[PDB]
Order: C-alpha cells, then sequence, then structure tokens
RNA sequence: GGGGGAUGACCCCAGGCGGUAGGGGAGCGUUCCCGAUGCCGAUGAAGGCCGACCCGCGAGGGCGGCUGGAGGUAAGGGAAG
RNA sequence: CAGGUGGAGCCUGGGAGUGAGGGCGCGAGCGAUAACGUCCGCGUCCGAGCGCGGGAACAACCGAGACCGCCAGCUAAGGCC
RNA sequence: ACCGUGAGGGAAAGGUGAAAAGAACCCCGGGAGGGGAGUGAAAUAGAGCCUGAAACCGUGGGCUUACAAGCAGUCACGGCCCCGCAAGGGGUUGUGGCGUGCCUAUUGAAGCAUGAGCCGGCGACUCACGGUCGUGGGCGAGCUUAAGCCGUUGAGGCGGAG
C-alpha cells in the first residue's frame, strides 16, 4: 500500500451533497393508552407502563 | 517615514471581488480566482463583440433565405439580382422587412428577379 | 408608414414620433436634420436606387451622450501582458417627425 | 432596433411519403424542416420548427452497395461489445430506425438538437396517427 | 537583528520550505531589507546662491511693497503690550504674517510671542524666513548689514 | 411578538447538534418538547435546555401564553475551538479541535384566531 | 506630421499605434515634512460596508446612503521602510 | 548616375537585453537518396503574432499584421447537401 | 513560559467607559448561558468588551436546477423576481453561439512540466563614498571651500589648507 490521499479540496458543492442523506428522523411517537404523555409504542411507558403484568412503578 | 501597506491592498481587492459577482465558487470569493476568472472574461468579451457582428448577419442571412426561397430563389441569386438592380440598400439587418413587411419583401423580390436578364 | 434610412453608416426603419439612437453627428441640439438619405418608403411600389431622390426624413437632435462604459480589456497569458481601457461611444438622439414622399 | 424574434408558435405539422426517396437527400429536408429554417422567423435558440411525420419507410431507397456493405455499429461498454449491423439487416428488423439514424446524425447537438428529433416521427409502411393537420409535402 | 545565527531545520527532506536564521527577512519579525539608517542631508549650496537667493526674496517682498524699514520703534522696552502697540500705529495689524528683523533684544522678545510674528537678529536673516510671511519689516541696523552681507 | 433563548460556549460540535436543530425546526412547542426527549443524540439536551429557557422568557418577560408558541426560527452558529494537542506515532503530535456552538431557539405564538 | 497663428491642452486635415527580453515617456496611489498658531470635524475625523450615480483611457478620484466615534489635513512643492 | 522623405540613412554619446532557438522552403555535408535527426547556407514564420479566419481538432501549412466602438458593407484563404 | 544533559535556544500576549455607573431584583438553568429590569449619549461599548475587514460556518428570502458533459466564463434571446411614471436598469438562468486556468521555466505547456488549500497581514533595486553621462540652476578664465570658529524659537555666517 502506498498513501491514497484526496487530490482536490472537495468543493463546499461537493460536501454538502454528501450530506444529503445525513437529516435525522423525528422519533415515532404515540399517545399513552393510560397517562397523558407520549411514548415511542412496543415500550412501557416512563408513566405507569401496562395492565396485565406488573410495570416498572411510577404509581 | 515608513509607508505599511495598510488600507490599498484590500481595496484593489474588493475592486476586483465586486467585478467578480455572480461567478461561481470560489471564483467569486476568492481574489485570485476572481481575477483570473476575469483575465478571462475581459477577452471573451472582446472576442465575442467582434463576433457578435458575425452572428447577427449569419441569423439575418438564414432570414432572407429562407423568406425569398418561399418566391423561388437562392439567397445567392437574390443579392446578386439586388446588386444589379441597384438596389444596394442593406440590409441584411432589415430583415424585418421579410418578417413583418412581406409585401415589401416581395416587391424587393421581383425588383430583384428581374435585373441584367 | 414606414422609412428605411442611412445615418453614420448604418440602417434603421424610422416612423413619426419615433426616438431613435443614432451614431454622433455635427448639430446643436434642438437643430432640425433631415437625412436627405432615404432607402425605402413603407408604401411598397416605391422603393430602389441607391437613394430615392427628393425623399427625406425630417428628425431633429434632442441631444447628443456617451453611452454606458464598456471596459475592453486584454490579457496575454504566460507574457504578463494585460491592458484595460474604459471606452464611451458618443452617440445623439433623434425624434423621427415627418416622412417626406 | 432590435432584430425581431417570433412569440410563441402554432407547430405546424407536415406529412411525406419517402418511398422510392433516397436518403441522406431525404434527410437533409427533414432536418430543415424539423430546424425550421425555412421559416423566415428562424429562431436558434428556440425551436420553432415543424413536426414531421414520415410513412413508407421501410420503402426508403438507396443507390449503390449499400444496401449489404454499409455498416451501423454499436459499441456496448464491454470488451468486444462493438456490433456490426448491415443495412439489409436493419431494414429487415427494425425498418425505418436507419431514416431515424439518418436524421439524428443531422440535427445538431446538444439540449435542443435532441428536442428536434423528438418531433420526427416515422412510420413503416403506409398510415400513421391521425390527430393533426398534417399537410402533405412533396 | 537579536537572534541567533542558527539553521532553523536541515534543508533538504523536511518537506518543508528552505531557511537559515530567522533573522532573515523573508520572516515576520526579522531584519529589515534597505531600510533607513542614520545620515546626513546637509549638503552645501554654492554662498553666492545663497547671497542672491536672499537677496532676490527681499527684493521680491520690495517689488511688492510689503518691504518696511523702521527707525528705532519706540516699541520697546520689550512688552508685547507696548509693541502692539507701535504695530497699529505703523500699519500692521496682523492682518499679514510679519517677519521682524532688529538686533534690539528688546524689542524682539516683545513681537516673539505674536502669532502673526516671527523674530530675527540681522545676522540671521534667511531666505526661508522671508518668504513664509506676507511682510518684511526691519529697523536701519538690520538693513545695513542686510546690504552688508549681498556683495 | 417573539422570545428567544441563546446558549453559549456550549461544548460541543455544531454539525453535531445542529442536527437535532433542524428536527424541531417550525415545530409547535408541545411537539418540539416531545421530539427532544425521545430524540436520542446529546445535543438533544442541550437544545431543550435552550428551548425551554426560550419558552420559559415568552410566558415570564413577553407575555406570550405557552398554550400558542411554535419554534419560529432556530439555529446554531459555532463559536471558538479548543485546541488540543493529540500526540502522535513517530513523534508527530497533531491537534484535534474541541468545537463549540452557539445555540438559538426563537419562538412567536401560533395565530391560533 | 502639416496647417490654423489661439502659441499649445483646440480646431481642422493626413498618417502611425500586434508584441517577450529590453529602452523611452508620462500618470495614479501609500507614509512622512513645509503649506498650518491655518482649514475640515461630534450638524460626526480616519477606518469599515453598499452603490445601477458623476469625473478619468487607466492606476484612481468624486458623490450618496449605512456603520463608526476623534481625528483628518487643499492648492502647490519636498522626502521615502 | 537616376528614382526612392522612410519609425529610412549617417555621426557622437546614454541605457539595454541576447549570445539554449525552433519549424518550413530551397541548396549542400554528415546519416541509410532514416529520424519531429544532426550541421552549415539563403529565405520565411513561431519565438514575441498559443490574438483573428482556413486546415475536424493543431506554435510555426493557406489567409491576414488585432488602437477603441457598431444588431452596416466588400473580400482573402477556404467553402455553398 | 517553553525546548535543550549542557553551552545554548527562545515566543506569543496592548485598547469597555467620560465615569464602573462592572448590570440590584425577577425568570429559565445544576452551573454556563440567556430573557426581562436597570446603567449609559451609545450595551452587536457587557468585561471572549474600540473599530471589527477576509477566508470560513450558519438562518431567512429571491431567481434557478434531477436526459446532460464541464478552465465554469462570455455574446444573444427569452422567462421569473426587484427598482422605477415611462423608457430604462438590478438580480437570477433556460436555450443557442464561442471558448485549452494563473505563474514559472522553455524551441515549444491546458498541459500528464515548476509553484500555489483559501484569506488577512509581512515580504525583494537601498544607502555611503567615488566615477561617468545627462539634466536644472549659480558663477565663469575661473569655479569651489574641508576640518574648524562664531552665531541660532529647526538663522545663518565665517573659514582658501585644499
Ligand atoms: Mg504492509
Ligand atoms: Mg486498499
Ligand atoms: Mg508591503
Ligand atoms: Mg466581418
Ligand atoms: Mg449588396
Ligand atoms: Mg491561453
Ligand atoms: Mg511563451
Ligand atoms: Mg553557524
Ligand atoms: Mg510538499
Ligand atoms: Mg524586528
Ligand atoms: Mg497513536
Ligand atoms: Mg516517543
Ligand atoms: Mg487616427
Ligand atoms: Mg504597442
Ligand atoms: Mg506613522
Ligand atoms: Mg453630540
Ligand atoms: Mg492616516
Ligand atoms: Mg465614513
Ligand atoms: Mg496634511
Ligand atoms: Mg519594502
Ligand atoms: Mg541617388
Ligand atoms: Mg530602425
Ligand atoms: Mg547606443
Ligand atoms: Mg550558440
Ligand atoms: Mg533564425
Ligand atoms: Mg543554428
Ligand atoms: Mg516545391
Ligand atoms: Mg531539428
Ligand atoms: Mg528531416
Ligand atoms: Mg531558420
Ligand atoms: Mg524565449
Ligand atoms: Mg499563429
Ligand atoms: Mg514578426
Ligand atoms: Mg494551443
Ligand atoms: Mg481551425
Ligand atoms: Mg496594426
Ligand atoms: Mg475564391
Ligand atoms: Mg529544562
Ligand atoms: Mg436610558
Ligand atoms: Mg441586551
Ligand atoms: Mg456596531
Ligand atoms: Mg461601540
Ligand atoms: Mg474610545
Ligand atoms: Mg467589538
Ligand atoms: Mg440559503
Ligand atoms: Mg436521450
Ligand atoms: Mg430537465
Ligand atoms: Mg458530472
Ligand atoms: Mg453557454
Ligand atoms: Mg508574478
Ligand atoms: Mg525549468
Ligand atoms: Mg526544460
Ligand atoms: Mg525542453
Ligand atoms: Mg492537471
Ligand atoms: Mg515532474
Ligand atoms: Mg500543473
Ligand atoms: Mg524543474
Ligand atoms: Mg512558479
Ligand atoms: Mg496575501
Ligand atoms: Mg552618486
Ligand atoms: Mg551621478
Ligand atoms: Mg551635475
Ligand atoms: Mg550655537
Amino acid at each position: 500500500a502506498k498513501h491514497p490521499v484526496p487530490k482536490k479540496k472537495t468543493s463546499k458543492a461537493r460536501r454538502d451533497a454528501r450530506r444529503s442523506h445525513h437529516a435525522l428522523t423525528p422519533p415515532t411517537l404515540v399517545p399513552c393508552p393510560e397517562c397523558k404523555a407520549m411514548k415511542p409504542p412496543h415500550t412501557v411507558c416512563p408513566e405507569c407502563g401496562y395492565y396485565a403484568g406488573r410495570k416498572v412503578l411510577e404509581v | 517615514p515608513r509607508a505599511k501597506t495598510g488600507v490599498v491592498r484590500r481595496r484593489k481587492h474588493k475592486k476586483i471581488l465586486k467585478l467578480a459577482k455572480g461567478y461561481w465558487g470560489l471564483r467569486s470569493k476568492s481574489f485570485r480566482k476572481a481575477r483570473e476568472t476575469l483575465f478571462a472574461a475581459g477577452n471573451y468579451a472582446y472576442a465575442h463583440r467582434k463576433r457578435r457582428k458575425r452572428d447577427f448577419r449569419r441569423l439575418w442571412i438564414v432570414r432572407i433565405n429562407a423568406a425569398c426561397r418561399q418566391h423561388g430563389l437562392n439567397y445567392s441569386t437574390f443579392i446578386h439580382g439586388l446588386k444589379k438592380a441597384g438596389i444596394e440598400v442593406d440590409r441584411k439587418n432589415l430583415a424585418d422587412l421579410a418578417v413583418r413587411e412581406p409585401q415589401v419583401f416581395a416587391e424587393l423580390v421581383e425588383r430583384a428577379k428581374a435585373a441584367q436578364g | 408608414m414606414f422609412a428605411i434610412v442611412k445615418t453614420g453608416g448604418k440602417q434603421y426603419r424610422v416612423e413619426p414620433g419615433l426616438k431613435l439612437r443614432v451614431e454622433k453627428l455635427d448639430a446643436e441640439p434642438g437643430a432640425t436634420v433631415e437625412l436627405p438619405v432615404l432607402l425605402l418608403g413603407g408604401e411598397k411600389t416605391v422603393v430602389g436606387t441607391p437613394v430615392v431622390e427628393g425623399a427625406s426624413v425630417v428628425a431633429e437632435v434632442l441631444g447628443h451622450g456617451r453611452g454606458k462604459k464598456i471596459l475592453v480589456s486584454k490579457f496575454k497569458a504566460k507574457v504578463q501582458y494585460r491592458r484595460k481601457k474604459g471606452h464611451r461611444q458618443p452617440y445623439t438622439e433623434l425624434l423621427i417627425k415627418e416622412i417626406r414622399g | 432596433m432590435k432584430t425581431y424574434v417570433p412569440k410563441q408558435v402554432e407547430p405546424r405539422w407536415v406529412l411525406i411519403d419517402a418511398e422510392g426517396k433516397t436518403l441522406g437527400r431525404l434527410a437533409t429536408k427533414i432536418a430543415t424542416l424539423l430546424r425550421g429554417k425555412h421559416r423566415p422567423d428562424w429562431t436558434p435558440n428556440v425551436a420553432m420548427g415543424d413536426f414531421v411525420v414520415v410513412v413508407n419507410a421501410d420503402k426508403i431507397r438507396v443507390t449503390g452497395k449499400k444496401l449489404e456493405q454499409k455498416i451501423y455499429t454499436r459499441y456496448s461498454g464491454y470488451p468486444g461489445g462493438l456490433k456490426k449491423i448491415p443495412l439489409e439487416k436493419m431494414l429487415a428488423t427494425h425498418p425505418e430506425r436507419v431514416l431515424e439514424h439518418a436524421v439524428k446524425g443531422m440535427l445538431p447537438k446538444g439540449p435542443l438538437g435532441r428536442r428536434l428529433f423528438k418531433r420526427l416521427k416515422v412510420y413503416a409502411g403506409p398510415d400513421h396517427p391521425h390527430q393533426a393537420q398534417r399537410p402533405e409535402k412533396l | 537583528v537579536a537572534y541567533s545565527g542558527r539553521k532553523i531545520w536541515p534543508q533538504k527532506h523536511t518537506g518543508r520550505a528552505r531557511h537559515g536564521d530567522i533573522g532573515a527577512p523573508i520572516f515576520v519579525g526579522g531584519g529589515v531589507v534597505f531600510g533607513p539608517k542614520p545620515r546626513d542631508y546637509s549638503y552645501t549650496l554654492p554662498k553666492k546662491v545663497r547671497k542672491k537667493g536672499l537677496a532676490m526674496a527681499v527684493a521680491d517682498r520690495a517689488r511688492e511693497g510689503k518691504l518696511l524699514l523702521v527707525e528705532a520703534f519706540a516699541g520697546v522696552n520689550g512688552k508685547t503690550k507696548e509693541f502692539l502697540a507701535w504695530a497699529k500705529e505703523a500699519g500692521l495689524d496682523g492682518s499679514e504674517s510679519v517677519l521682524l528683523v532688529t538686533g534690539n533684544e528688546l524689542v524682539r522678545r516683545a513681537a516673539r510671542n505674536l502669532p502673526w510674528v516671527v523674530t530675527l537678529a540681522p545676522e540671521g536673516l534667511n531666505v526661508y524666513d522671508i518668504v513664509r510671511t506676507e511682510r518684511l519689516v526691519m529697523d536701519l541696523d538690520a538693513w545695513e548689514v542686510f546690504q552688508n552681507r549681498i556683495g | 411578538m417573539e422570545a428567544k433563548a441563546i446558549a453559549r460556549y456550549v461544548r460541543i460540535s455544531p454539525r453535531k447538534v445542529r442536527l437535532v436543530v433542524d428536527l424541531i425546526r417550525g415545530k409547535s412547542l408541545e411537539e418540539a418538547r416531545n421530539i427532544l426527549r425521545y430524540t436520542n443524540k446529546r445535543g438533544a439536551y442541550f437544545v431543550a435546555k435552550v428551548l425551554e429557557s426560550a419558552a420559559a422568557n415568552a410566558v415570564n418577560n413577553h407575555d406570550m401564553l405557552e398554550d400558542r408558541l411554535y419554534v419560529k426560527a432556530a439555529y446554531v452558529d459555532e463559536g471558538p475551538a479548543l485546541k488540543r494537542v493529540l500526540p502522535r506515532a513517530r513523534g508527530r503530535a497533531d491537534i484535534i479541535k474541541k468545537r463549540t456552538s452557539h445555540i438559538t431557539v426563537i419562538l412567536g405564538e401560533k395565530h391560533g384566531k
């Protein structure tokens, strides 16, 4: 191996187009079955998680 | 006394980058590439000036030759007719004449068709 | 009812009440120049010759001028050769009044 | 006095028989029409052209030995991907395409040249789509 | 300049540019090239040119009617209040700058502080001073030695 | 009437934080609040704090009504860089820049007629 | 270059006017000095940022707006980091 | 001896730069009646006219010596499906 | 400081305001920071403080771009946006024509030959004494003083050895 190196400083155009996929996705949220707050699905809520099983108690 | 650069170089640079407004990438933002680009715009402008003169005539010609082929002849002959016919009043600039004043063109065709034979 | 007229090595199609910019000529402003030179009537069948004689068009000089500056530059790579000259091309303005048969 | 330039115009159509017409000689004009260098308002940067419809294109005829000897080549991208196709073969497989080709090569290159080529619609044998006017030209 | 003579870096194979001491003028903080050293701007004018020039510059004030000779003042006993009086009486209001040439220590120190007066012993008559001032004024003691200088 | 907050000299890299800012631009404060909690990034924490201080700023200082405000403008500019020496093989010693964010949330009131 | 006899900067007329090494000529600008015990300046110095405007062939100079907040420095000449 | 007033010529002086040339034509030598070879001669162009037109593109082949401007005209070489 | 065993090498780094009046108190916040409040002629003079350029990063707006290909410009026309009574201009770019970076070194470079990431600031024909020409003046069979002496708000004079 020798030492590949970039031959040309890349244009602001070009890096910024590289980044055209970099944008985030907002987290997918659903309203809590009991409590008022929003929760990502299929997760025991940070307040009073579930019914049949014993949730982590915020209650 | 010592005269340090001070304000001079910033000005000279600003002048040129101003000229370079709108140019792509660095060519607008870097005094060097600005200046380099400009040399080029400068000679193109000059050269393209002389050639705008060509660019236009060659348009006029296609337009004549087009209109008077309706009347059944060459641009080639048309001009010769008009040469003989004394009608050297040119044109080729006018040529809106062929577009905007068709009949006046047509008359001009006929003055042309009949000359020196 | 137009004309085709010859001023300063060029030709222009003029009508009455036409403000026309044209190569600069010797006149004081406000004076009237009949350019005895006229190449076509807008009546068709009157056409011909270098110039139809007796015809002329009257327009009066509206004042002279200098056009927006053109920067004419020259550069020659690798010879350290660069020239800058600004050029403003003097004109005169006319308003076209009478087309005279 | 600026030079006149068209406002948006009406796209005139035109019909051509091609049976017995030669090839490049038929092509020359089809080009001129496509550009519309026959129209006195002709503008280089716009393409106010005619649309051209050509029929009986299986029937173009040509001189000399070209039917056998004349070859169309196609390089794919690949080693030994240059394809060599004789006139007779073309006409027998895709008739026309030979006129489409001859005309295309005669149209200019660049964004606009490629547009004008869309305006030349070529068919084999008789008829075609009957939509527009299409004045027959000879 | 202060710094050492040491060679800043090998000069081949560092991949950097190539150098001597940092006192080199190409370096920020290094020596100056060809800038100023102490030197003597004086030269020797020909003496006849100074005579002529002295003479002519008086002449030029005379030719304008701006030159005045005076006897004895009486605005002596040097006080600028006393002078400023005689000045008025002699037609100098300080509307025009005045070069006062006299050997009288007392009149000189009188006029000295005026904004419109410059003042000189006669043996110190110089052309620069004449030309700067709108009007020349001498006493007759002064005019003598002025005349004895030229020729 | 708009209300703003600015965190200055936040020791985080602007590209990193800018990312979650675009996640809340134009959003109503209710979702903006919601998004930052479950957005998993270190810049979620800081932006949330600015957002909140700008919400507090709206209600107490500017009389703006907490239920009606959305994020109008939000942007991170880049403050001064902390430069540290990173020793390298063959004695080389590069320098990494620990960079710095200036975070800005601007709030305005959803028209809410 | 020739006339015009204003002694040029001014008007006619005729010419010449690609250029590297290089020779010659005229200008612009920066710092400092005299001009200055002056003049411009908080009704806003220098500097900065705009300008599609004016003058100059050009280097440049104006002018207007914004910023700036205490300096700047004609005409004409001198000297150079 | 005549024509020839030319960015001609001669004399005295100040300042240079250059002393790596190249292609092409013609005339020779060297070479193999090789080389985008080499060496001279006489000419030319590039050099410094990698400014313009022609030759697909192309320093030096053909055309032609670019002071500025014009949406005017005639031509050169080479061209006119 | 730092670097070197040592001799030795050897930096960066100035400026709020007239005055600290250097922002009580409240709010968000763990703090940092900021929002109000207040001070001030001014607070994008707020102490990471005069001015505050450029490269560089960013938010918002206008024009534009996903069947075109290129030293990035230029000439022309057209569209959309802005300024303007108008004519006119500014912006942007769709298509068309034209188009081989700058410097350097060379017979010859876009050159697949040298140098340059970009921006700011520093950076290279000087001065002394002789010489040789030219030029502006002074005096001309003459011209001219050196050291030094006197004298001076930055005053000049004398001095003839040479
Ligand atoms: Mg290995
Ligand atoms: Mg690998
Ligand atoms: Mg400098
Ligand atoms: Mg021509
Ligand atoms: Mg003709
Ligand atoms: Mg070139
Ligand atoms: Mg060269
Ligand atoms: Mg040593
Ligand atoms: Mg290297
Ligand atoms: Mg120093
Ligand atoms: Mg390591
Ligand atoms: Mg180690
Ligand atoms: Mg002339
Ligand atoms: Mg010349
Ligand atoms: Mg100074
Ligand atoms: Mg005030
Ligand atoms: Mg200054
Ligand atoms: Mg200002
Ligand atoms: Mg001054
Ligand atoms: Mg220097
Ligand atoms: Mg003779
Ligand atoms: Mg000669
Ligand atoms: Mg000589
Ligand atoms: Mg030799
Ligand atoms: Mg030769
Ligand atoms: Mg030779
Ligand atoms: Mg032959
Ligand atoms: Mg050879
Ligand atoms: Mg040979
Ligand atoms: Mg030769
Ligand atoms: Mg050379
Ligand atoms: Mg050539
Ligand atoms: Mg030559
Ligand atoms: Mg070339
Ligand atoms: Mg060619
Ligand atoms: Mg010439
Ligand atoms: Mg011919
Ligand atoms: Mg130690
Ligand atoms: Mg107040
Ligand atoms: Mg504040
Ligand atoms: Mg400010
Ligand atoms: Mg301030
Ligand atoms: Mg201050
Ligand atoms: Mg500041
Ligand atoms: Mg944007
Ligand atoms: Mg396609
Ligand atoms: Mg498209
Ligand atoms: Mg591409
Ligand atoms: Mg283009
Ligand atoms: Mg250079
Ligand atoms: Mg070399
Ligand atoms: Mg070499
Ligand atoms: Mg070589
Ligand atoms: Mg390359
Ligand atoms: Mg190499
Ligand atoms: Mg290179
Ligand atoms: Mg080399
Ligand atoms: Mg180089
Ligand atoms: Mg620089
Ligand atoms: Mg000397
Ligand atoms: Mg000398
Ligand atoms: Mg002399
Ligand atoms: Mg003394």
